[PDB]
């Protein structure tokens, strides 16, 4: 794989989890242990993560009918992104995905910190 | 050095928060 | 300086300018502070950083795969010139590129009103 | 001692990230 086939499949496995949380919405709770929204590389992946556990919160089925009522207000997500998800294929044992999804959050972090450093030494 | 620092720290948590998973 | 080699040498600033945004998503609203699409001699390289300015307005990573997904499809960036911009080395301080990168846009535009002026005026 | 500290770890970081980089192009 080259690095762009690397950043595809970090895009579809975001959907991929998500998905299975839609289908089986318990799973929320294990992938939250780990992943918070802004651990989503692909920012309305994230945006959905974040709408999902506020209405897990609330015991509110997370569905296609209650994802978008509830979405935001002044940030919205994108029809194709909805789609995207909801129709993505969802796995058993996703716990590589969401390992997989932390561990490129942390190597961003690094990146973003590795560039700030090298810029307050101009 | 000082949100720089405070970046890094948090940083290495995320990282060791990983492990301490279990 | 060759007058080929320059020229080239203008091409070749242009995209680790833009290799280097790709690193630092950041630098551009740096760049962007000095620095248009049309400001760019090889004209594939503003079309990249008119989709990159793009994705930055909508806080979407600057990379690989979405500088692909967010191409126009009616318009298209030939991948020669897409691993051309990927590879080139991301240099510290892009600075005195940027500035140059500017410097040769407006020397073109000063050229381009000598023309209309040379040519408007022998009717 | 120092900030002799704060070279050895922020070059630690650059190398991890720069080995993280080469690992994923060319």
């Amino acid at each position: 794989m080259d690095h762009l086939k690397h950043l595809q499949q970090l895009q579809n496995i975001e959907r991929i989890v998500l998905s299975g949380i839609v289908l089986a919405n318990h799973k929320i709770e294990e992938v939250h242990s780990v992943l918070e929204p802004s651990d989503f590389y692909y920012p309305p992946n994230g945006l959905f993560f974040e709408i999902a556990l506020k209405l897990h919160e609330e015991d509110c089925p997370i569905d296609e009918n209650f994802i978008r009522q509830k979405m935001p207000k002044d940030k919205q997500i994108k029809e194709e992104d909805l789609v995207a998800i909801f129709a993505a294929s969802p796995i058993d044992n996703i716990e590589a995905y969401v390992e997989e999804i932390k561990n490129a959050s942390i190597k961003r972090k690094l990146f973003g910190l590795a560039n700030t450093i090298r810029e307050q030494a101009h | 050095i000082k949100n720089a620092s405070i970046k890094r720290k948090l940083f290495g948590l995320a990282n060791t928060i990983r492990e301490q998973a279990l």
